[PDB]
RNA sequence: UACCUGGUUGAUCCUGCCAGUAGCAUAUGCUUGUCUCAAAGAUUAAGCCAUGCAUGUCUAAGUACGCACGGCCGGUACAGUGAAACUGCGAAUGGCUCAUUAAAUCAGUUAUGGUUCCUUUGGUCGCUACUUGGAUAACUGUGGUAAUUC
RNA sequence: GACGACCCAUUCGAACGUCUGCCCUAUCAACUUUCGAUGGUAGUCGCCGUGCCUACCAUGGUGACCACGGGUGACGGGGAAUCAGGGUUCGAUUCCGGAGAGGGAGCCUGAGAAACGGCUACCACAUCCAAGGAAGGCAGCAGGCGCGCAAAUUACCCACUC
RNA sequence: CCUUUAACGAGGAUCCAUUGGAGGGCAAGUCUGGUCGCAGCAGCCGCGGUAAUUCCAGCUCCAAUAGCGUAUAUUAAAGUU
């Protein structure tokens, strides 16, 4: 991902299965730190980030079947 | 919710010395789509409007501020004051009604202006979304609590605003209603201001004569005055200013503006070219896709709105695309082959009457595969005359019958054919110059597929006069009889049909008798002119064909009102009755600068 | 404007030996969440703290008499604590359970007119009790000594004289419009 | 802010003796330009409609003021806010009732009325001494009065009667030890006890040292002393609680033995 | 239980006189008008831009 | 734009202009604007003129001069009275004041006086 | 409540950090019956702004010949009511923001015997005259400018 | 009774001055001076005291007890969160003091302003125009655009409080 | 709005409580089906290579409750300033 207001590009994590086809290339999305404040948690190396958030619409809603995606 | 998009030229826009950072640092143009497209050269960074997702990083880190960031419109489920169903025209905003001023509501052809109207009247109550299973005088007011419309409402409610409106269309009434003579005006009410409104309204001719016997002029004048002395609160005027003389619009505007002042509200509208400076004290434009969505934007001041609105695109406070140049032709051409050959026919100086009318023609050179336009003021026996030369009633004594067939254009259009309008285009033909024509007059950006489908009588306007323009290139004849096409059309749409028009009947070999009102309908239009002279009700003389120049000067001469040249753009602003230049202008005789 | 808080939460989140003696606490006096148990606790270890200053500071200093004097008489007046002790000692002497016996529903159900603990809380909430002249809604009234001998039933319900309720006199319309004409 | 004087004074800025709430408004009345300090005022309205209770808004004060029933120091008044502070006499004589400004030994401006023949004077204390032109004299007091040609051996921090009627002193008290005094501001306020001893620092801020009837030796500085009459003689009428500044314990114990909460 | 406060006035004009004017109003001898809001500071300021004659805008818009 | 006097070629000169100079209104008390003026000296550059008669010739202009209009007012101070009908210091001054006719109100007329000063 | 627990080894005892734990305040996800109290474009851009409004003011008592209303007839200070206009006073108070600012700001403490002070309150008020001088507005009437509280 | 005026006192203040109290940094250790730095003498100016300024004359003043310089997502205080004892962290923000109204400078009026709901000019912006000219400053209440992870009604009203 | 009062207003199927977790730290499954080092979970230690008490689901159980989870600043824990 690149960032709006740095231009700068961060690696970001996406969360539970089948959770990245609901992420499509050219959109924004919204990123957060894992939980760990500065440093590759687990085993995952070269991650400082995740993602929650894809368009106004969480993660779960997408996932769990609640909401559609909007488009 | 909206759209947003990126924008470049600037006033040293130096791709020959930023290195070139937008197309380094864009996103897109990192994925394999070229949306920014550059190098170093003499030229501009060139940008792309479809592949812009928005984002903004381009700009925080170009060089020099060069680039700015727009937003594009777009519909997102927004406020949403009504819809009829889905698949139809919905509005959003429906803004203050501001009192001591009247409100100039300024915007396309088909985006809502009429409906914002019905709605403030309280006659077509607002459904808002949804479908309206919310009405009653508590949901909508609960709605649009906080604000301002709660007061205006509850006070409506109670009919302590006393609505009327000015209708859109003549048509339907003079046949809906009746009219008595004398006394019908006459016991609508009540007096000075009658007295004042017919006599400002410089009419002075039909106090003793029937309705049926009149036409626009009357028409309009009759209607305005009995809707100003309609003793009520509130007040509309749609469309006002539709098929009346130049002089007499002038005098519609300030009997208007007599209602304004003492806490007191009034809408009004309008397609202008620069008489809405004294129409509006503020001007509020709209926005959006024709017969799909409108948008109102907030009021602005009527010379800071104007340009704005004609500007091509003025946002802040939002953006959007198109929008420029159409105030005239600016469509520099001109030039042709050999012209072989011709003819030289010519129209006798016929005599004619009615009753309480002594109307008379001039003979003249109507030639082969060349334009006429006729004026001249309202009343100026123009229309009734060529029924007449084709056989409805004369002649008396002598004439010339048409050698072409002949093409009718209308101006008094109100027709009626059950079932759908593509079953009266199988009585033309959609084959012949087949290579597109109708669609050269609209298909692309407006739409038609637009002009079918559907009911003629729920049809607009300009969709309705278009309907009438179709219908004439259409039945096989070649000499054209056009009575006001600028009826119910704006500028935008106006000017690039009149040119089509134009094309059409010059190229192809043809002859059409233009009945324009609209400087720049009559001028990009115009050769001979024929000037028609003399006082309504009376008298009228078609003055012996002359010079575009010299018959326009003619009729400018005896009005006394004139024009100036916009100087950057060609575009006609008129003079406000009696001005400094507007001495020049009337010694020089010129009412026309730059040929 | 001013506001703060009347409980705390436990440092250990979990711990067999603490969630046994708040669930049984909560079981015998009908409490709804153990947020209306640290609210007592609180309070008695505000009161703790107080106390804990007073004996360390000199005796018959003016502080520590008239503070100590109206402090005991407080803790007499709700009947937590006897005047045949009135010294300081006894409030270190003095716990959770003995607060909770001067709650509404506790007094209701131990000298008053109720089934089981849980009953009685339904009769404070709908309105069929009084205390003294004055209808209460307030399970956590916390009662002082001198009314506890004016806890009475309220002077309009169905229990007592006043107008009947809705399932009887619906019962009453059924021998009406029921089977009197339906 | 501030480019010249202020015109507001807001409610939690307003001094503690007037004993303002917390919710009616942020502003307070502030007392208007006139003889007495803001810190030692009582604001006419503030004693009609939240002590006395005859007005309960202040347009009614505007209404009542108007009508010329008040007066303050025999002279009429007629606005809202007037700077009446410690020793001035109101008089409204539609009532035939007649008070006092005078401290509690709370340290606040109590209730003291009194016979309207005692309202025809009031003490006042001397300040300055300042020879005016031509071998002419004057004094200077707290209530802002210039009385010229006083008896040549009356000095500041003595009091003097004043006679509202005609100005003029008659009579006067001379500061001596051992005459009997009040306090007019600091920490201790509204104590009564002879003068006893006086102590000297060449420099500023001289104090006072004062004794009781009740055997309690405190000191106040010099400029907060006024005297009111000679030793255990006071030349004024007194209020209950008399300058004793009892413990709370004390008070307390008064309260539960009369059992006074009803009437 | 319910309670208030209440006043008894010696005779008519002393009430008519003091009396805020919308507890005269509350049992009717009395009214409004004036009118709403707003329609006054827009005169106002109008009446502001003219000078002499303000007879217009006071009663003319 | 105006012309006023003591402004030496007809070049057209923003001034300061405040309270007592010509052509010049305050909106506040102390207020100084600078606003642009044209010269005294004439040229065909002017829209109008205003020509006061001083001197009256033989003949009279019909449209003018052979019009008469009486001017309105009488003095409404003590000493103007005084000084117009040349009273004496004693004679008491109360019936030498003019009296402006009401024309009509549909009542009846009244016939107006000021009100004397000193 | 002045409290600790898991993780380097085949196992043990240390050193040491990481993780677990509780509070607080900002953002965000999901959910939501009833009752009271109420913080809210500061964080970043002290970025930029359409429209509307936010400061005016007359008593018995400065100045009333508005051809205004009214009058009981007037003007002889002369009416009652009174738009407008001159005059006096206020507009330096409040509201808002936190950019600047490290002995500066600011707080406690002190000083005018180094000074100024509308206003209020109290004192100060004797080395043609039966009332002096001449212009400006409103008002009346004629105008200029595309346009202005010109 | 009303109004006005001169001076003294009073009230509300205003303005300078005393003593003590301050976050990070030495990969900042010497700093300040005829472009007055410190002091003396006289004068000008100012509401007054004063190198505030000018003439003449002297050569001082400050620092390892941290000056001088640099940094601060630093307005200060009354306070807030946590807390056994000792502390640590925060304080844009309802009270008080201060500074500023796009960036700079100058000035009118008045008792009080170097005022921006006053004015003049330059600079950066932006508006109308018949191209001759004219008009503007929302860090006031609402509202819009932009910025961002991030924040409300172009509502009702002077009845309360002032 | 609140309080006060007419008239309607509860048979559990609806006048419907959710948010996280159940290998250890840390309160609660060596239950059943699917997947087979794949997909995923996992602050940490570690789970998955065909018999998974940790994954994806079902059932049951546990914690707090009109609230609960997650990210970040910061204090306590830290006698690791
Ligand atoms: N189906 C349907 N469409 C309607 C109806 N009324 C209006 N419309 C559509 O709504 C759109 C806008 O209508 P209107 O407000 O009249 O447009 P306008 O802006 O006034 N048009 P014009 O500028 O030409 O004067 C058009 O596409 C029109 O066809 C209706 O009753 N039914
Ligand atoms: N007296 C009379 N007038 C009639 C009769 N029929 C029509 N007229 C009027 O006579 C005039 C003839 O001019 P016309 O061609 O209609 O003018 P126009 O082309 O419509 N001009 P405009 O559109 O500007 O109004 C019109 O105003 C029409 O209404 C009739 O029988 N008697
Ligand atoms: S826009 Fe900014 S960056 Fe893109 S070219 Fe012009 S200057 Fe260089
Ligand atoms: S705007 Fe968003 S997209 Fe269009 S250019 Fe700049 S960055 Fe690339
Ligand atoms: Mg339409």
């Amino acid at each position: 991902v690149q960032l709006i207001k740095n231009g700068k590009k961060i690696t970001a994590f996406v969360p539970n299965d089948g959770c990245l086809n609901f992420i499509e290339e050219n959109d924004e999305v919204l990123v957060a730190g894992f939980g760990r404040k500065g440093h590759a948690v687990g085993d995952i190396p070269g991650v400082r980030f995740k993602v929650v958030k894809v368009a106004n619409v969480s993660l779960l809603a997408l996932y769990k079947g609640k909401k559609e995606r909007p488009r | 919710k909206l759209t947003r998009i990126a924008i470049v030229n600037h006033d040293k826009c130096k791709p020959k010395k930023c290195r070139q950072e937008c197309k380094k640092s864009c996103p897109v143009v990192r994925m394999g789509k070229l949306c920014i497209e550059v190098t170093p050269q003499s030229k501009i960074a060139w940008i792309s409007e479809t592949l812009c997702i928005g984002c903004g990083i381009c700009i925080k880190k170009c060089p020099f501020g060069a680039l700015s960031i727009v937003n594009l419109p777009s519909n997102l489920e927004k406020e949403t004051t009504h819809r009829y169903c889905a698949n139809a025209f919905k509005l959003h905003r429906l803004p203050i009604p501001r009192p001591g001023e009247v409100l100039g509501l300024v915007g396309t052809n088909g985006i809502g202006k009429s409906t914002a109207l019905k709605i403030l009247a309280g006659k077509q109550k607002p459904n808002l979304g949804k479908y309206d299973d919310p009405p009653d005088w508590q949901e909508i007011l609960t709605y649009f609590r906080g604000s301002e419309l709660q007061n205006y409402f509850t006070k409506i409610l109670e009919d302590d605003l006393k609505a009327i409106i000015k209708p859109q269309y003549v048509d339907q009434i003079p046949k809906a209603a009746k009219g008595t003579v004398g006394s019908i005006l006459d016991r609508k009410d009540e007096t000075k201001t009658q007295a004042i409104v017919c006599q400002q309204l410089d009419l002075t001719h039909l106090k003793e004569r029937n309705v049926e016997d009149l036409s626009g002029g009357e028409l309009q004048r009759f209607a305005c005055a009995v809707v100003c002395i309609q003793k009520a609160d509130i007040f509309m005027f749609d469309e006002p200013s539709s098929y009346l003389d130049v002089k007499q619009r002038l005098k519609a505007a300030i009997t208007i503006r007599s209602l304004i002042n003492p806490d007191r509200y009034i809408i009004v509208v309008e397609h202008d070219l620069s008489v809405l400076d004294y129409l509006s004290d503020f001007i509020c434009c709209l926005y959006g896709v024709p017969s799909a969505y409108g948008v109102v934007t907030m009021p602005f001041s009527v010379r800071e709105g104007i340009n704005i609105f004609l500007d091509g695109y003025v946002p802040t406070e939002n953006l959007r695309f198109r929008d420029a140049s159409l105030v005239f032709k600016v469509a520099e051409t001109a030039n042709e082959e050999e012209v072989k050959k011709m003819c030289m026919y010519k129209y006798p100086g016929m005599k004619k009457k009615m009753g309480e009318f002594e109307l008379a023609i001039v003979a003249g050179e109507f030639t082969d595969s060349e334009i006429m336009v006729m004026l001249g003021e309202n009343g100026t026996g123009k229309t009734t005359f060529i029924r007449m030369l084709a056989g409805r009633l004369k002649p008396d004594e002598g004439g010339e019958v048409p050698v072409l067939n002949v093409s009718y254009k209308p101006q008094k259009i109100s027709p009626k054919s059950t079932g759908s309008v593509r079953q009266l285009l199988h009585e033309k033909i959609r084959d012949a110059y087949t290579h597109p024509q109708f669609v050269t007059d609209v298909m692309k950006p407006l739409q038609i597929e637009n002009i079918i489908d559907q009911e003629v009588q729920t049809l607009s306007g300009g969709e309705l006069q278009r309907v009438a323009l179709a219908l004439c290139l259409g039945k096989p004849a070649d000499v054209y009889l056009i009575d006001e096409p600028s009826a119910y059309l704006d500028s935008e749409q106006r000017l690039m049909a009149a040119r089509v028009v134009k094309r059409f009947i010059l190229h192809a070999k043809k002859t059409a008798f233009v009945v324009e009102h609209d400087f720049i309908m009559a001028t990009y239009l115009a050769d001979r002119v024929i000037v028609f002279d003399g006082i309504p009700s009376k008298n009228t003389v078609a003055n012996s064909p002359q010079t575009l120049l010299a018959g326009m000067n003619k009729f400018l001469s005896q009005l006394e009102i004139t024009f100036r040249r916009d100087p950057n753009n060609y575009r006609p602003r008129i003079n406000k009755l009696n001005s400094i230049k507007d001495v020049e202008q009337k010694k020089s005789g010129n009412y026309f600068f730059l040929d | 404007w001013v506001c703060r808080k009347t409980y705390v939460t436990p440092r250990r989140p979990f711990e067999k030996s603490r969630l046994d003696q708040e669930l049984k606490l909560i079981g015998e006096y009908g409490l709804r969440n153990k947020r209306e148990v640290w609210r007592v606790k609180f309070t008695l270890a505000k009161i703790r703290k107080a106390a804990r200053e007073l004996l360390t500071l000199d005796e018959k200093d003016p502080r520590r008499l008239f503070e100590g004097n109206a402090l005991l008489r407080r803790l007499v007046r709700i009947g937590v604590l006897d005047e045949g002790k009135m010294k300081l000692d006894y409030i270190l002497g003095l716990k959770i359970e003995d607060f909770l016996e001067r709650r509404l529903q506790t007094q209701v159900f131990k000298l008053g007119l109720a089934k089981s603990i849980h009953h009685a809380r339904v009769l404070i909430r709908q309105r069929h009790i009084r205390v003294r002249k004055q209808v209460v809604n307030i399970p956590s009234f916390i009662v002082r000594l001198d009314s506890q001998k004016h806890i009475d039933f309220s002077l309009r319900s169905p229990y007592g004289g006043g107008r009947p309720g809705r399932v009887k006199r619906k019962n009453a319309k059924k021998g009406q419009g029921g089977a009197g004409a339906g | 802010m501030a480019r010249g004087p202020k015109k507001h004074l807001k409610r939690v800025a307003a001094p503690k003796h007037w004993m303002l709430d917390k919710l009616t408004s942020v502003f307070a009345p502030r007392p208007s330009t006139g003889p007495h300090k803001l810190r030692e005022c009582l604001p006419l309205i503030i004693f009609l409609r939240n002590k006395l209770k005859y007005a309960l808004t202040g347009d009614e004060v505007k209404k009542i003021c108007m009508q010329r029933f008040i007066k303050i120091d025999g002279k009429v008044r007629a606005d809202i806010t007037y700077p009446a502070g410690f020793m001035d006499v109101i008089s409204i004589d539609k009532t035939g009732e007649n008070f006092r400004l005078i401290y509690d030994t709370k340290g606040r401006f109590a209730v003291h009325r009194i016979t309207p023949e005692e309202a025809k004077y009031k003490l006042c204390k001397v300040r300055k001494i300042f020879v005016g032109t031509k071998g002419i004299p004057h004094l200077v007091t707290h209530d802002a009065r210039t009385i010229r040609y006083p008896d040549p051996l009356i000095k500041m921090n003595d009091t003097i009667q004043i006679d509202l009627e005609t100005g003029k002193i008659t009579d006067f008290i001379k500061f001596d030890t051992g005459n009997l005094c009040m306090v007019t501001g600091g920490a201790n306020l509204g104590r009564i006890g002879v003068i006893t001893n006086r102590e000297r620092h060449p420099g500023s801020f001289d104090v006072v040292h004062v004794k009781d009837a009740n055997g309690n030796s405190f000191a106040t500085r010099l400029s907060n002393i006024f005297v009111i009459g000679k030793g255990n003689k006071p030349w004024i009428s007194l209020p209950r609680g008399k300058g004793i500044r009892l413990t709370i314990a004390e008070e307390r114990d008064k309260r539960l033995a009369a059992k006074q909460s009803s009437g | 239980k319910t309670t208030g406060f209440g006043m008894i006035y010696d005779s008519l004009d002393y009430a008519k006189k003091n009396e805020p004017k919308h507890r005269l109003a509350r049992h009717g001898l009395y009214e409004k008008k004036k009118t709403s809001r707003k329609q006054r500071k827009e005169r106002k300021n109008r009446m502001k831009k003219v000078r002499g004659t303000a007879k217009a805008n006071v009663g003319a818009g | 734009f105006p012309m006023k006097q003591g402004v030496l070629t007809h070049g057209r000169v923003r001034l300061l202009l405040s309270k007592g100079h010509s052509c010049y209104r305050p909106r506040r008390t102390g207020e100084r604007k600078r606003k642009s003026v044209r010269g005294c000296i004439v040229d065909a550059n002017l829209s109008v003129l205003n020509l006061v008669i001083v001197k009256k010739g033989e003949k009279d202009i019909p449209g003018l001069t052979d019009t008469t209009v009486p001017r309105r007012l009488g003095p409404k101070r003590a000493s103007r009275i005084r000084k117009l009908f040349n009273l004496s210091k004693e004679d008491d001054v109360r019936q030498y004041v003019v009296r402006k006719p009401l024309n009509k109100e549909g009542k009846k007329p009244r016939t107006k006086a000021p009100k004397i000063q000193r």
